[PDB]
């Protein structure tokens, strides 16, 4: 915000009163602009976990699982997977106000994405610790398996049945995605609130706070000088409270997002390059492997996990 | 707690790398934690199988990775090339062998024959 | 720029970085005002001048709509005793344009006269004639003895001492209440007869017709300028405006209750008001310690308007554009960030991801380490702050 | 917290005046109303395991 442009018109007289008033209109940019670089920050530390951009072999025989869904379309313009573009459909100035576009456009962090799924896919766990070690897919979920404290054995004996259900389990979720926009309501409401807030400081110029009308060119135009700035002073003090009570709400608003973003962070490093032993942390049931996916404005794990099913009793010692 | 008092499981949580352990220092307002790390380096391509068909039944390999140098195949840790011969120790079964896919035929040494052959000698 | 920048930072030398320290705006380049273009002159020069003025009993009202006013000449003249306005100065008068003026004309004593003031309070205000707290308008008296005193009393002139109930502002009706004043050349200034006239507007929500002497003038469209439509002031850019305004309408409200339309009062034609062009301007600096080159980063405008390069960022001036791709150093947005590099320049470049790799995946190849390395990896957190009181 | 209620007392008078302030009581309002849900939904997610 052009905390001037908003409290005073491009009006001189309004201009120094404001002025004698120090230094709150350049402590509210200074704290806008710390959220701004914040939000870059946040998305640094969320996508940057990677060194290097992995890419996918140019065939696709990960031991009968198909990722088709999740990798990037390499005929799309932004190289997004097919589920990002899901994502990316689910979620939708004049008074000094601006938004700065963010310094990673969204491409760039798709770019991100795919680079840690790559990774992720050719070479497990390893690229998380050091330089990429190719790896067949089939024994990096044998060794994920053994992680979990199944035998590696199940796995292969199992493997044309595993690689099934989870194609099935990655389809399950395009239906969930495409039918219901729903699910998205978590990065929903962070924008409505944002948004939300932003109809209101606006419409705070159009009240008087006690002066005698909300536009302030009218007042110029009617009131000389002495008896003009004692109505001038009101717009003033109403307008920087407005302003004030935005920006505190916008720290506030801003910090709960630094928290999320750290979680964020943290569940990726954690889970897409490594396997979690944290119960719940990643997903319900024992944690097999994480892909991260993009989202206007946040980040979709996709957690892949192990659950027993179809118990039989027996008597033990 | 888990840097410094232990040794933490979770990946990239006390620095790059996986942990070994972490010292602590004082610093004006803050604290600076000295992450020491291990990083593999150094490595080499081999063809690998997830199992061996050696009587007709499938061997896994109890730790590490069944790893070959062109045309001998060993058992070795899973983040160090120590290359092992395959022993019945080594390694375990489960059943028979067509149930695998991308299984390799092989000959899995067994300890105890040469002690069975060296009996009938004497 | 960069000494703008100094005094932003109130420091002489500045570090690596980028810096917002002003906000460009288009200054307008002349003044456009529009009236409707009426002829008729205001009938005002009668009411001060009638022969016989009425008493607050039946305090006299006239309406004064569809012509030219100048008060000027009024407020200057020297026949008028107190001449004082609430909501409105006495000199801008003649820079409004209203859409009707109500002129209440009555006599009163001199005492009284302290008594006529908006939400005072008083028996010629509660009995007689009351002023709302919301009056925009000017009181204006002057002393009355050559035409409302004569010898014997002027007994034409009527008040009321009491009511039943205090009045309504502007209202008027018709013991016993009711009493004259003895107007007597003789008698002393307090009592004698002041002649006072209210004047009280009608500020435009409406198309105005009461309108000051101002000139107009042609306008002009597609550039920044001082607008002023029947005294509704701003500065923009003026436009033909594709809004279908309904024949009643005389300006659109933007949500921000702001008018981003008007009608022309001497046309049928309806324009659309834009804020010409404004931004911010951030100033991407390298350390002074290292060099004084500067560039500048116009946000939200683009070129036209202020080497120079396009971003969706905003307009990049004096840092060079050059496709090879680094570990960005200052970032500028949308991707693009900027460095200074050895001629030496300030160069703006899509940032790097990273290294570009392929792992060399097959369904049958695995990689080991044979080797290892011992890392120790610093990591800085800050536990507290300052405990201030 | 009804601000209305909390800053003005039962008269009009003082509630007139407190309208041409804006949305201020609505924003307190709403902030406080966000806070009350999220206390359930800090509940919810705690013991709803
Ligand atoms: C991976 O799954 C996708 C679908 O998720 C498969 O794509 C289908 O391929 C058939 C055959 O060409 C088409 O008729 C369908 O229209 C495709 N569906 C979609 C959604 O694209 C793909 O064949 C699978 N690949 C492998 C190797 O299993
Ligand atoms: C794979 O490893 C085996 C075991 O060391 C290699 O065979 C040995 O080769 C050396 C000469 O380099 C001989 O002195 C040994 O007698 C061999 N031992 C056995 C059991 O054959 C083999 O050459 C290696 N192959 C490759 C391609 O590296
Ligand atoms: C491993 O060796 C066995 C023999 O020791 C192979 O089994 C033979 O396979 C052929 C072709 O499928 C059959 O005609 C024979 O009847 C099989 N014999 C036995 C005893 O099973 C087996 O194919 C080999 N596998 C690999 C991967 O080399
Ligand atoms: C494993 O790596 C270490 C170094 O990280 C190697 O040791 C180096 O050997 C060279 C031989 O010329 C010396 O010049 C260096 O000074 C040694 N470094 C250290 C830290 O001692 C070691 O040889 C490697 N091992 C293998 C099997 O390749
Ligand atoms: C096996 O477990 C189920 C658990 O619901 C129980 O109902 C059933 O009685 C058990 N079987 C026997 C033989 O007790
Ligand atoms: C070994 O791996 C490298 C990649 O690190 C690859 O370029 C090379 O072709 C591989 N060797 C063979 C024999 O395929
Ligand atoms: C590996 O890929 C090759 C590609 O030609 C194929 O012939 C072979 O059957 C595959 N084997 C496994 C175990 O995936
Ligand atoms: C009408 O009244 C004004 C104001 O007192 C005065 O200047 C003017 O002379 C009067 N008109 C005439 C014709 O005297
Ligand atoms: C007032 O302006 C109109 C243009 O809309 C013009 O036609 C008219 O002649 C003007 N008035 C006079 C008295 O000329
Ligand atoms: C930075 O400042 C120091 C102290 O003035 C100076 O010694 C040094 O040369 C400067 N850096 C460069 C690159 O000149
Ligand atoms: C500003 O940019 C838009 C879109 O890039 C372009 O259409 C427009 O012409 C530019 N400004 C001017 C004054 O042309
Ligand atoms: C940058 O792009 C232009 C065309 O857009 C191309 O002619 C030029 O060669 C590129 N830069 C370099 C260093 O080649």
């Amino acid at each position: 915000v052009d905390c001037t442009m908003y409290i005073c018109g491009d009006s001189t007289e309004c201009s120094n009163l404001l002025l004698q008033y120090g230094s709150f209109c350049t402590q509210l940019n200074r704290a806008l602009t710390g959220i701004a670089v914040e939000q870059d920050k946040n998305t640094q530390e969320v996508f940057a976990q990677v060194k290097q951009i992995y890419k996918t072999p140019p065939i696709k025989d990960f031991g009968g699982f198909n990722f088709s869904q999740i990798l990037p379309d390499p005929s799309k313009p932004s190289k997004r997977s097919f589920i990002e573009d899901l994502l990316f459909n689910k979620v939708t100035k004049f008074n000094g106000l601006t938004v700065l576009p963010p310094l990673l456009t969204d491409e760039m962090i798709a770019q991100y994405t795919s680079a840690l799924l790559a990774g992720t896919i050719t070479s497990g766990w390893t690229f998380g610790a050091g330089a990429a070690l190719q790896i067949p897919f089939a024994m990096q979920m044998a060794y994920r398996f053994n992680g979990i404290g199944v035998t590696q054995n199940v796995l292969y004996e199992n493997q044309k049945l595993i690689a099934n259900q989870f194609n099935s389990a990655i389809g399950k979720i395009q239906d969930s995605l495409s039918s219901t926009a729903s699910a998205l309501g978590k990065l929903q409401d962070v924008v409505n609130q944002n948004a939300q807030a932003l109809n209101t400081l606006v419409k705070q110029l159009s009240s008087n706070f006690g002066a005698i009308s909300s536009v302030l060119n009218d007042i110029l135009s009617r009131l000389d000088k002495v008896e003009a700035e004692v109505q001038i002073d009101r717009l003033i003090t109403g307008r920087l409270q407005s302003l004030q009570t935005y920006v505190t709400q916008q720290l506030i608003r801003a910090a709960e997002i630094r928290a999320s973003a750290n979680l964020a962070a943290t569940k990726m490093s954690e889970c897409v390059l490594g396997q979690s032993k944290r119960v719940d942390f990643c997903g319900k049931g024992y944690h097999l492997m994480s892909f991260p996916q993009s989202a206007p404005h946040g980040v979709v794990f996709l957690h892949v996990t192990y659950v027993p099913a179809q118990e039989k009793n027996f008597t033990t010692a | 707690s888990e840097c410094v008092l232990g040794q933490s499981k979770r990946v990239d949580f006390c620095g790059k790398g996986y942990h070994l352990m972490s010292f602590p220092q004082s610093a004006p307002h803050g604290v600076v934690f000295l992450h020491v790390t291990y990083v593999p380096a150094q490595e080499k391509n081999f063809t690998t199988a997830p199992a061996i068909c050696h009587d007709g039944k499938a061997h896994f390999p109890r730790e590490g990775v069944f790893v070959s140098n062109g045309t001998h195949w060993f058992v070795t840790q899973r983040n160090f090339y120590e290359p092992q011969i395959i022993t019945t120790d080594n390694t375990f079964v489960s059943g028979n062998c067509d149930v695998v896919i991308g299984i390799v035929n092989n000959t899995v040494y067994d300890p105890l024959q040469p002690e069975l052959d060296s009996f009938k000698e004497e | 720029p960069l000494s703008e920048t100094k005094c932003t930072l109130k420091s002489f030398t500045v570090e690596k970085g980028i810096y917002q320290t002003s906000n460009f705006r288009v200054q307008p380049t002349e003044s456009i005002v529009r009236f409707p273009n009426i002829t008729n002159l205001c009938p005002f020069g009668e009411v001060f001048n009638a022969t016989r003025f009425a008493s607050v009993y039946a305090w006299n009202r006239k309406r004064i709509s569809n012509c030219v006013a100048d008060y000027s000449v009024l407020y200057n003249s020297a026949s008028f005793s107190t001449f004082k306005c609430y909501g409105v100065s006495p000199t801008k008068l003649n820079d409004l344009c209203f859409t009707n003026v109500y002129a209440d004309s009555f006599v009163i004593r001199g005492d009284e006269v302290r008594q006529i003031a908006p939400g005072q309070t008083g028996k010629i205000a509660d009995y007689n004639y009351k002023l709302p707290d919301d009056f925009t308008g000017c009181v204006i008296a002057w002393n009355s003895n050559n035409l409302d005193s004569k010898v014997g009393g002027n007994y034409n002139y009527l008040y009321r001492l009491f009511r039943k109930s205090n009045l309504k502002p502007f209202e008027r009706d018709i013991y016993f209440p009711l009493q004259s004043y003895g107007f007597q050349p003789t008698n002393g200034v307090g009592y004698q007869p002041y002649r006072v006239v209210v004047l009280s507007f009608e500020l435009l929500h409406a198309p105005a017709t009461v309108c000051g002497p101002k000139k107009s003038t042609n306008l002009v469209k597609n550039k920044c300028v001082n607008f002023n439509f029947n005294g509704l002031t701003g500065t923009g850019v003026l436009t033909e405006s594709n809004k279908k305004f309904l024949p009643f309408q005389q300006f659109g409200r933007d949500i921000a209750d702001t008018t981003d339309a008007v009608r022309d009062p001497q046309t049928l034609e309806i324009l659309d008001i834009t804020p010409c062009s404004f931004g911010g301007v951030s100033v991407i600096t390298p350390g002074t310690n290292t060099s004084n080159q500067v560039a500048v980063l116009y946000q939200g405008v683009n070129c036209t308007e202020v080497n120079v390069f396009q971003t969706r960022a905003g307009c990049l001036i004096g840092a060079e554009h050059v496709n090879n791709s680094y570990e960005c150093d200052i970032p500028i947005g949308a991707g693009i960030c900027a460095s200074y590099q050895t001629s030496q320049s300030i160069i703006a470049y899509t940032m790097s991801l990273g290294a570009e790799n392929s792992v060399a995946y097959s369904n049958n190849s695995i990689a080991i380490p044979t080797n290892f390395t011992i890392s120790v990896t610093t990591e800085i957190l800050p536990v507290s702050m300052t405990k201030t009181s």
